[PDB]
Order: structure tokens, then C-alpha cells, then sequence
């Protein structure tokens, strides 16, 4: 069986904050999420089968007037797509998505969307996991905050 | 010959949909029927399908200035309002800021949840002097309440001036 | 035959006016677009065969001073990709993206795009479609408004 | 051998000034940068196996204040992915993405990425390669700025 | 052996290219020669070819400024201008607001289609007070006309002044 | 039995770890050992590995604000900081202004690279009278070496005043 995940936001455990956070919380089977012959773990898609995959993320912001005003006026929405191994405890950056934006305007409401998409040669035992700079600007619909991966070939 | 309401054809077969709460599992086959599977934790179908895979419900998010009016099931979808001051708009699928009634003009009552406020001239004896999307017309005052007489009558924009004389 | 579809838009039909539509005019077989094993109908792809696709949209919105003002100060450039079938006439959305915007300044020109992708299991009769908010703001070039999906793998 | 690429900037090889450039240096081998059954000659990819390949780029642009304040205030940041030919000279967008900015603030930092992607019809001999606006604002990180290739599926 | 202007060599073999107009359909096999085919609707071709498929013509974006100069056909390219006030510039790969002329500075003429306008200082006897992508340089008053003297001689960023004296 | 140090199982097999500088090439079979090959130009591992390839290099942007304080090689990662004036954020991953020290309060020394500014509020016979992310509180003037006498005392935010009286 060929390996594959689409993997949508957790929309009932999104970290609280504005610091830089590991996303820990993904669907796999309700809605448009699934996940074959790759593991899930708090956020850590683990592969299970030697191959390039295609890896791809689309992460959406988003803010309301009725939850007050942005708090400082620095703001950067960013999202990274990482890769850790089981055996090197040490994760490095794979691709990097985002802009620098001024929410502070007098209209009601802001959004912002990132997409970032790579081919990349993984081994059995790494896994791909996703950092946003302001989790609690996350949009929690699944058609807006999600990442995936899909086998194209083997390695050989 | 079946009914297009709980049946529907496949293999030169008859099969029966799956009634809502149930999924299609499996297609039926030339020896059995459907196969239909209860829809999993927070997913719902509202009616008699041939589906794959049950619908995940919308997320009432709070972010977006939206509330659960009603939470939904296996059976029914959830319904989400935009909260107090705002109403839905379909282009911007977001929660956009109510028109305000400019002076002369008054939100017109009870004002409806999710709706964008509708404004109405003030009528004879009745001003408004503000923009707002939730004020109405409010009625000129009565000098004799102050201990004063009327001096000047009001308009539509203004109140009436009361005068203390003798 | 593995399944595909590039589509670039109809630059002689783009719909004017500010409200959000579906798209319905695409070219399927002039320059890059291009079609097998799918079909297409007024702005829905059809799935002919059962499967994994992996499915995309960019598209670009574009406004010069010689049109005149940008109409309102609210907005927000956003695309949707859409899934309608035969059978349920309601449709959903699977993929979202797109920016709030001020382009009131004094410039002569504004530009913005938007790229969004994913992987999806889709049955034959399921159809993809395109929602965008600001017709009228649609770049008609080809390498700029497209869609397209392909499939990957067999259901099983 | 199914043919592929991903191509990372070459960091110590990114044009200077403000005038839209061919970017004719990228990495091939280090980091996350591979190629296979495919030949990079002075930032233009060769297709040498006619097929379906999936395209895709993501560009990344940044400015600092310690560099001085950004020349004059019309700010457009475009990638165009482009095609040539040893056959034809001249050369044709296939994808284009960006957006006008306003980096004059007084913010200490400013950053923008573009990500775009697509499925074309590839012929042995036809060549891949990235135009940029301000290649000065270039960001030289490797999971900020790469483009690639992988096929998909034979002609027929 | 033969010129690469009409032909190309394959499999041993010389073959003759497609002309203009036409795409290569099918490669010569070793029984028959190129199979060239007319491009569709809107699509193009400039020159002798062995292209696999035809080019789309560019759209003139209205919205982006531009307006055709020559509408193209199956075997010339489309051909775009930015209208008046406006040029092409290929960094932006857009239509910019033309140049002004500072006064002192005239807009010269004839004013070239897509082009950027090309400042020159005023010559004696002319002025220029605004700022300007169009405007030429104007030449001073004649007071006699105006039933006047020349009190004060003008500059090239200011006029002459009249005087009515006796 | 073996050290989980310099050694890894595979096939039923205590195999050797290959040494910082190196990658592994290929992984031991059931007839000889791994294959370790040195990292190629620019690239690095710090440990002892059973590593597909080498790591890249991070890249000291100057345009980030950025400068390598240690080189690093194929057994060292690159060290960078952020110029003077900035420090690193984790948050951004980029060099953020360093903050400033209101008047009342002094930077204090020495100041760190690539960390952002300490304040401290200026202690008795000092004073701040400016915002400064680098200013230390500078000491009260000494009117004596004015040819002066103190007409006034000083605060944490003023200097003392100097009059030239007799
Ligand atoms: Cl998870
Ligand atoms: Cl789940
Ligand atoms: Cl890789
Ligand atoms: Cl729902
Ligand atoms: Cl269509
Ligand atoms: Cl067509
Ligand atoms: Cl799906
Ligand atoms: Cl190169
Ligand atoms: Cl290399
Ligand atoms: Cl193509
Ligand atoms: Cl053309
Ligand atoms: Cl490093
Ligand atoms: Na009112
Ligand atoms: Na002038
Ligand atoms: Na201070």
C-alpha cells in the first residue's frame, strides 16, 4: 500500500499564546483528514516507508475585533515545516512560508493565508511536524489549517 | 421498478440508501444489501445517502465572532450566529460590523440575531442625534418633567429646548 | 489512462460586479490547459475514476488606477475550492485561502495571488469547482488564474 | 529511473539590485537540494524524459534595517516560473505569483513568500527556470527559497 | 544534407519542419514524413517549427492598462500597448504612471504610445510652472495683446508680467 | 552485547557508527561493515551517526542582520549573532531592536552580543535623561570644574543646575 496523510487542524486543542509553538494536535480520520501506512503522533507524522514524498501545508490566520485589539504592533505569521528523526533529537527546517503584516487598521476583521509545498527524500523513522507564530490566530476550519504528505517513489 | 426515495440501483439490483446517522460502507453486492456504518464522533449525514464517508460538522469559531445556536448531531448540522453588534455576510463568509443609523434615523426593534440592523426615519415627536446600529428614535423631552416650559419644538436631529421662566 | 486536468481561466468570461462566485468558464485545451480522463462542465471538473488526486488552485487578483477607485475599504481576496457531486446537490469546501487587503493607496497598481493544494480521495461523480470574492479584480492571464487536479493512486 | 528535482538558492550566488533577473545559480546536490535523471546548466532545468511533471516554486524575500531603507516606494515582489527550449529561443510564463507591499514602515524587519505550483506537459530538451523582481531582498535559506520538478506519469 | 531552416534530421533521417501556422502533429516515422497540423482557435505559431503544440496569445488586460496594437493570428503573435499616460515596464511587468516634467521642464513632443515621457528645459523665451508628464513648454504672454506693457521680463518657471501704465 | 555509543544493530549485527565528518554511505550487510564517506563542501554532522547525508550549513545573512562568530566545518555547525544594537528572537527567528531605557534608567555594561538590553534605574548622583538601548546613567555635572557653584541638585532624570553667583 502506497503511503499518504492529510492531516487537518485539531480545532479543539490549538495552543493559546503569541509565542512560536509545535502544533500537537491534528485529525486523521473525521472530515477531509486520513493518514495510510504513516503514524501520527502529538503532531509528529512518522514515516514508516522509505521513499520521496511530496509534503505540502496550508495554514490560514485570522482575527475579530471581538476579541480586542492585536497586542503589540510587530507582528510576523509564519509557518515552518520541520523534520525530526527518532534517532537525532535535533530538528531542522525544511520549508518556510509567511509575511510580515499591520493588523492594527479599523476594519473589523483580518485573515492571512500560508501555503508551502516540497519534494523531499524521507527515511523510515523521520518524522514531519508544523510551527506557527501565533497559535491563537489560527483558523480552525479544516479546509484552512492543514499538512499532508504523499509517496511519489521509491528510493533505490 | 423502486423509488428514488430510500432506494437506488447499482448492479441491475435495487438497493436501499443508508438512513441519516449511517454511512454507505460497502455497495451492495450481487448476494447481500447495503452495509451501513454509524457516523464516527462529531460527523453527521441529514439524509438518506449512498456516501462514502460522513460530513465533519463547521467549527462555530469564537475568532470569528461566531456562536453555536444549535450544537447539531449525527443527524443534523450545526448552526452558527454571529454574536451581538454583527451579522453574517455570504461574500466575505464572515462576520461583518451592523450598518449605523445616521441622525434622523433609528435602528428599528426588536432587532434580529445574525441580521444587519435596518433603519427607519423618526416619526413625529421622536429624534435621533448619533449614529448607531442599535439605538432607536428616542422621544422629545417633556419640559414640564423638568419644572420648565417648552421654548423651542424639536426635530427629527434634535430635542426640545426647555426654558425655566416666569 | 491516469486522470489529470490543468485549467486556466476564460479570460473572455470572468464575471464583473464585487459579490463572491463560482467560476464556471475554464479553458480545458488552449496553451497549458489540458484534460484526460475527466470531464468539465461550466466550471465543474468532473471524476470519471475513483481515487486519490491531488488537486490545486492559484489565482491572481490585479487592479490598475485607470479603472478607477477600488470601490469600498473592506477587503478581503479569498478562494475556495469546492466539492459539489450529482447525487448530494450541496457542496463543501476543502481547501481556503486569500488576504485581507488596502489597496486604497495612491499607487497605479495592485497585485496579489494566491496558491492553495492538497491530496483527496474523490469518487467518479464527485465535481471540483472554484469560488472567488472579487471577480472583477481576476487576472485573465493564464500562467495566473488555474486549477487543476491528478491522481496519484487507486482507492483499494 | 523516474526523473525529479529540487533545487535550493545558491546562496553565495544571488544578483544584486532592483530590476527583475534570471536566477542562474541554485544548489543541486547539498542540503535538500537533488536531482535525478534530470540536468541543471546555469539556473535552467533540462527535461531530458518526456512526461506529466508536477512544477512548483517557493520564493522567499526579506528586508532589514541595518541595510537602509528600502530604494523607492513602488515595492512588487513577483516569481515567474518559465519555460524555454534549446530548440526555441524565446521563452513563455508558466506560473506567476506575488504581491505588491509596502515595506516603508519603521518596523525593524519585513518578509514575504511566494509559493506556486502546477502539472505541465514537459518534452526532452525544454528547460525550467525562475525569474524574480527584487533579487536583493532575496532570502538565501534553503527552506525559504527552492523550486522543483518530479513526473507524474508518461505521454502516451 | 540539408539547411536547418525548413528541416530537421530524426531517425537518419531529413525531415521538413512545420510552417508557420502549423504545429508538428507527429514526428516523421521511417515510412513517412511530418504530419503538421493548423493551430486552433486563439493559439499561434511565428515560425518554422517542431513544436509539439501551438502558443495562446497574450491577453491586452484592460484592467491592467493595456490595449491591443495588433490583434495576432494563427501566425503573428498579439501584440499590447499601455494607453496614454502610461508605459511598459519589465521589471513590474506592468503599465507605470508616466514621468512629470518639473517646471523649468517641458513634456517633448510627439508624445510616443508606451513610452515614458522624455523631459527638456525650457528654451528662451518659454516657461514651465506646473509638474507635468504632457505639458510642453508654454511660451510667455505678449502684454500687447492684452492691451499692456512687459513691466517684468518672465524666467522659464514663471510668466511675464503686464502692466497697464500711462 | 554493545555500546549504544559508537555502535548500532541491524541484521542480527553489532555494527560501527560512523564519526563525526562522516555520513553513512551504506549500512553494514550480512558480510561486512558500514561504509562511512566524509561530508561533502559546506556540510556537516557533529555526532556519531547512522546518517543518510550531511547537514548544510545555516546561512549568516547579513541581510537578516546577521554574522558568523564561529565558521564551523565538517565537524562543527556555523555560529551566528545578530550585529550590534540587535538580538536573536526565537519567536520571529529574526534580530529584533534592542529595547530601550526610559530616562531614570541606564544600559547596562558591558553589553552582550546578540542579547537583548538590561535596565537599570540610575543609583544616587546619576541620571538618565533620555530613551537609550545603549546609554549607561552618565554622573552628575561638578559645577567647580564650570567656574560654578550647585544652585540646584540633580534627580535620576535631570542634571543639577550650575550658577555662576558671587
Ligand atoms: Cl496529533
Ligand atoms: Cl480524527
Ligand atoms: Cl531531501
Ligand atoms: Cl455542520
Ligand atoms: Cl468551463
Ligand atoms: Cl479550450
Ligand atoms: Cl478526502
Ligand atoms: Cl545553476
Ligand atoms: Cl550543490
Ligand atoms: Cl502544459
Ligand atoms: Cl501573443
Ligand atoms: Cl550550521
Ligand atoms: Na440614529
Ligand atoms: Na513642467
Ligand atoms: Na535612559
Amino acid at each position: 500500500a502506497q503511503p499518504f496523510a492529510h492531516l487537518t487542524i485539531n480545532a479543539a486543542s490549538i495552543p493559546s499564546g503569541s509565542h512560536k509553538v509545535t502544533l500537537s494536535s491534528w485529525y486523521h480520520d473525521r472530515g477531509w483528514a486520513k493518514i495510510s501506512n504513516m503514524t501520527l503522533s502529538n503532531g509528529k507524522l512518522r514515516v514508516n516507508q522509505d521513499g520521496f514524498y511530496y509534503l505540502y501545508a496550508n495554514i490560514c490566520f485570522r482575527h475579530h475585533e471581538t476579541s480586542g485589539s492585536v497586542p503589540t504592533d510587530y507582528l510576523q505569521l509564519m509557518v515552518y515545516v520541520v523534520k525530526t528523526s527518532i534517532k537525532i533529537p535535533s530538528s531542522h527546517n525544511l520549508m518556510k512560508g509567511g509575511s510580515t503584516k499591520n493588523w492594527s487598521g479599523n476594519s473589523e476583521f483580518h485573515f492571512y493565508s500560508i501555503n508551502v509545498g516540497g519534494f523531499f527524500k524521507l527515511r523510515a523513522g523521520e518524522e514531519i511536524s508544523i510551527q506557527v507564530s501565533n497559535p491563537s490566530l489560527l483558523d480552525p476550519d479544516q479546509d484552512a489549517t492543514y499538512f499532508g504528505a504523499f509517496k511519489v517513489q521509491d528510493i533505490d | 421498478p423502486c423509488t428514488q426515495e430510500r432506494h437506488y440501483e447499482h448492479l441491475g439490483r435495487c438497493c436501499s440508501r443508508c438512513e441519516p446517522g449511517k454511512y454507505l460502507s460497502s455497495k451492495c453486492t450481487p448476494t447481500s444489501d447495503s452495509v451501513c456504518l454509524p457516523c464516527g464522533p462529531d460527523e453527521y449525514l441529514d439524509t438518506w445517502n449512498e456516501e462514502d464517508k460522513c460530513l465533519l460538522h463547521k467549527v462555530c469559531d469564537a475568532g470569528k465572532a461566531l456562536v453555536a445556536v444549535d450544537p447539531g448531531n449525527h443527524t443534523a448540522p450545526r448552526r452558527c450566529a454571529c454574536t451581538a453588534g454583527y451579522h453574517w455576510n455570504s461574500d466575505c463568509e464572515c462576520c461583518r460590523r451592523n450598518t449605523e443609523c445616521a441622525p434622523g434615523f433609528g435602528a428599528q426593534h426588536p432587532l434580529q440575531l445574525n441580521k444587519d440592523t435596518v433603519c427607519t426615519p423618526c416619526l413625529l415627536g421622536f429624534f435621533s442625534d448619533v449614529f448607531s446600529s442599535t439605538d432607536k428614535c428616542k422621544p422629545w423631552t417633556n419640559c414640564t418633567l423638568l419644572g420648565k416650559l417648552e421654548a423651542h419644538q424639536g426635530t427629527t436631529e434634535s430635542d426640545v429646548v426647555c426654558s425655566s421662566s416666569m
